[PDB]
């Protein structure tokens, strides 16, 4: 399953 | 050795609307779900038969998740054009490979994540799971503001517990297909190329997993391989081929050697005329 | 900006016979950026029944896209897959070999 | 995500020490925030926590941060009657995109009424009318105004004013109606 | 700079009726909320966004729209204006979620009223009562009060003008309106307000004393043919002298 958070850069 | 990891790509179109988005899911070497923005009220599907029965309440998770990673992504194309002075013209390539691997025991064994801005490594994520590498001097402002937010605290969290507890729950649900060793079909081929050379292509058809190792070696003791991309066959399966250029007459001097998981022993094969 | 070209391979998914079911497989991989155009063709004709793989990619971050289509191989018909990519000035054609 | 304060009202004598309470279903929070509202006006951010901080002072105000726990706690040092006003708690949604709020803790610190003298007095409308209206007053902080249930007979709620001018907080509240059988003498019972 | 504004502070709307609510702010934050608080649901977010261009909705979403055409405005559009959006709405705006700099900063906040009938809408009556002979007797202090009845919906603010000048002390308005007919769902409202003062400053009859009113009821646009005087947007003033 995917990661609830996408990092921000 | 097994393995759960996502592969997502962004690209920035400028004048015509969002980015494009795609995120594609494996296990080990079998894509099982995919996500596609461009549709209207796109969705995450499955994409291995043994992915059907999960519930919608699934879907809807994996939706959103995936829905708010491509608006992530859509400002992050925005900031990463900013610190390379590109222009707001150019189509530019966002990347994301994130994955946990179970060890021997199916314990927890490693994660990763790494970041690319068109094609190129920007930003590793460290073996503490705890802190970035930037790559590139760009990537440092990157860096500076992902730790910040502690960014890696939350990336460790998914990759530590639940890659690994959603990597058991595929593995089983997938266990028929997923756990299943197809050795390679093995033969060699001879081609003629010119009066004095010839060319033995080493076969491996239908095999799972991807990974296999091809070697020429010659009786007594070689010129150097050429060995072409592991490709899909389409089934699930992967085909690759080595290829040595040989003096014709000399061709039975020459042994191919084939090593996958699937084989008890590495294989040996001679070309008989 | 590094833009690679499209590295493509036609081949069959099981060991072709003449007048016997099989698929045709066109991959390209090694490439970037991801846009790219991919028709297999039956007697330099498009194929109209296509199918492709989910856009991934490698550790060295170059996209591969698998193309295919159910086909019966015949002695008299030829396939191909045309691919153009930004990296080529020209849409490159690759002719299905049996033993390639 | 959802975030629940317990209490959801509470009532304090002034100079007394209390918490309101905060938690989260969600551990995996960026940061977590405290607001102060008033009456009919709009949010002033009070405290804000990061994940990776444990404390946050601002004078008589403590807010603590447990991540594992899933809670936070503000500690309001020796209550004021200033401080009575509407406390909400924020956590960083599951995407990281926008703050969800819980429904907040109305809090109201009540004045120590140094010498209650309660009494109720009658005051006539100052554009004739023959318009009366009844006035409870001076009444101690911890009397509770018992509303009519007789129809077309008001009672409202109390309020404390401030005289600073004199030094001098007291309670009020007021009742009136349009019958003629209407005496202020026993109307808040 | 201003922090975060929004305009109305006040709107009557009729059921079906359309409108935009104004929000704007000039601290160059590229996220930006929108909330609605209803009693004991608490702070509920419609929609939000993350920059320029980029849209999403929230907790409760349904029967608005949102635009991010610039970093400094975020409008939000009512399409089919409903009794159940009935409700306060706050437009919010920080420079980062994620980061160290996360201080959210709050809109003085929209209060909408949506009525199937603006005939139920009337203007507020205010009446000031002059103080206690008892009271000055007993405490040698003056308690003043207002009384604003009959007004709908609870679209008021209440003040007190000694002097012509506006007090901040000595004074508490009820922190609730009171209900006229507690039997019915539309019944209108009464609300009433303190001014206590040194018997000295009350029985001075130099000093003037009024308690306003400012009642935000239809604008200009707003229909209104019904044989009574249209209840406009209007400030009413009740008032009183000094007196030994």
């Amino acid at each position: 399953r995917l990661p609830a958070k996408a990092p921000l850069a | 050795s097994h393995s759960l990891k996502y592969f997502h790509t962004s690209v920035s179109r400028p004048g015509r609307g969002e980015p494009r988005f795609i995120s594609v899911g494996y296990v080990d070497d079998t894509q099982f779900v995919r996500f596609d923005n461009d549709a209207a009220s796109p969705r995450m599907v499955p994409r291995a038969p043994w992915m059907e029965q999960e519930g919608s309440e699934y879907w809807d998770r994996e939706t959103r998740s995936a829905r708010d990673t491509a608006q992530i992504f859509r400002v992050n194309l925005r900031t990463l054009r900013g610190y390379y002075n590109q222009s707001e013209a150019g189509s530019h390539t966002l990347q994301w490979m994130h994955g946990c691997e179970l060890g021997p025991d199916g314990r927890f064994l490693r994660g990763y994540e790494q970041f690319a801005y068109d094609g190129k490594d920007y930003l590793t994520l460290n073996e503490d799971l705890r802190s970035w590498t930037a790559v590139d001097t760009a990537a440092q402002i990157s860096e500076q503001k992902c730790n910040d937010a502690s960014e890696a605290e939350h990336q460790r969290a998914y990759l530590e517990d639940t890659c690994v507890e959603w990597l058991h729950k595929y593995l089983e649900k997938g266990k028929e297909t997923l756990l299943h060793l197809e050795p390679p079909k093995t033969h060699v081929t001879h081609h003629p190329i010119s009066d004095h050379e010839a060319t033995l292509r080493c076969w491996a058809l239908g095999f799972y997993p991807a990974e296999i190792t091809l070697t020429w070696q010659q009786d007594g003791e070689t010129q150097d391989t050429e060995l072409v991309e592991t490709r899909p066959a389409g089934d699930g399966t992967f085909q690759k081929w080595a290829a040595v250029v040989v003096p014709s007459g000399e061709e039975q001097r020459y042994t191919c050697h084939v090593q996958h998981e699937g084989l008890p022993e590495p294989v040996t094969l001679r070309w008989k005329p | 900006m590094i833009q690679r070209t499209p590295k493509i391979q036609v081949y069959s998914r099981h060991p072709a016979e003449n007048g016997k079911s099989n698929f045709l497989n066109c991959y390209v991989s090694g490439f970037h950026p991801s846009d790219i155009e991919v028709d297999l063709l039956k007697n330099g004709e498009r194929i109209e029944k296509v199918e492709h793989s989910d856009l991934s990619f490698s550790k060295d971050w170059s996209f591969y896209l698998l193309y295919y289509t159910e086909f019966t191989p015949t002695e008299k018909d030829e396939y191909a897959c045309r691919v153009n990519h930004v990296t080529l000035s020209q849409p490159k054609i690759v002719k299905w070999d049996r033993d390639m | 995500q959802e975030v629940t304060q317990i209490p959801a009202a509470l009532s304090v004598p002034e100079g007394e020490n209390l918490v309101l309470n905060c938690s989260f279903t969600d551990s995996a929070i960026y940061n977590l925030q405290w607001f102060r509202q008033d009456p009919g006006k709009g949010l002033t951010s009070l405290l804000l926590i990061q994940s990776s901080q444990r404390e946050q002072t601002s004078g008589r105000l403590n807010a603590s941060l447990d991540k594992s726990s899933g809670r936070s706690t503000l500690y309001i040092a020796a209550s004021q009657p200033g401080d009575s006003a509407t406390y909400l708690c924020a956590v960083t949604n599951q995407a990281g995109t926008a703050l969800i709020f819980g429904k907040g803790t109305t809090l109201s610190v009540s004045s120590n009424i140094q010498n209650p003298d309660p009494a109720v007095y009658q005051l006539r409308d100052s554009k004739s009318s023959d318009k009366s209206v009844c006035l409870f007053t001076d009444f101690d902080s911890q009397t509770n105004v018992s509303q009519s249930k007789d129809s077309d007979v008001y009672i409202t709620d109390k309020c404390v004013l401030d005289m600073r001018s004199m030094d001098f907080k007291s309670n009020s509240a007021v009742a009136w109606s349009n019958k003629s059988d209407f005496a202020c003498a026993n109307a808040f019972n | 700079n201003a922090g975060v504004t929004q305009t109305p502070k006040f709107q009557v709307l009729k059921t079906g009726q359309s409108m935009t609510l104004q929000c704007s702010q000039d601290m160059n934050h590229e996220y930006m909320s929108w909330y609605r608080q209803d009693p004991g649901m608490g702070l509920r977010l419609i929609h939000y966004s993350v920059g320029a261009g980029i849209t999403d909705q929230g907790e409760v979403p349904n029967g608005y729209n949102v635009s991010r055409s610039t970093t400094e405005d975020f409008p939000l559009r009512l399409l089919s204006a409903a009794p159940s959006q009935t409700s306060v709405y706050f437009c919010a705006s920080s420079y980062s979620i994620r980061g160290s700099r996360g201080e959210q900063f709050f809109g003085p906040g929209t209060r909408l009223t949506v009525l199937e009938d603006l005939k139920n809408v009337f203007p507020p009556e205010v009446a000031v009562f002059e103080p206690s002979e008892a009271e000055i007797s007993h405490t040698q202090k003056a308690t003043l009060v207002c009384l604003a009845t009959g007004f709908y919906p609870d679209h008021v603010e209440l003040s007190w003008w000694v002097n012509g000048k506006e007090v901040h002390s000595g004074v508490c308005t009820d922190p609730q309106p009171l209900k006229e007919q507690p039997a019915l769902n539309d019944s209108r409202y009464a609300l009433s307000s303190r001014l206590r003062v040194s018997a000295t400053f009350w029985q001075d009859p130099r000093n003037h004393f009024r308690c306003q009113v400012q009642f935000y009821g239809l604008s200009e646009n707003d229909e209104w043919t019904q044989d009574r005087a249209k209840p406009v947007t209007q400030i009413v003033s009740a008032e009183a002298w000094g007196r030994a």
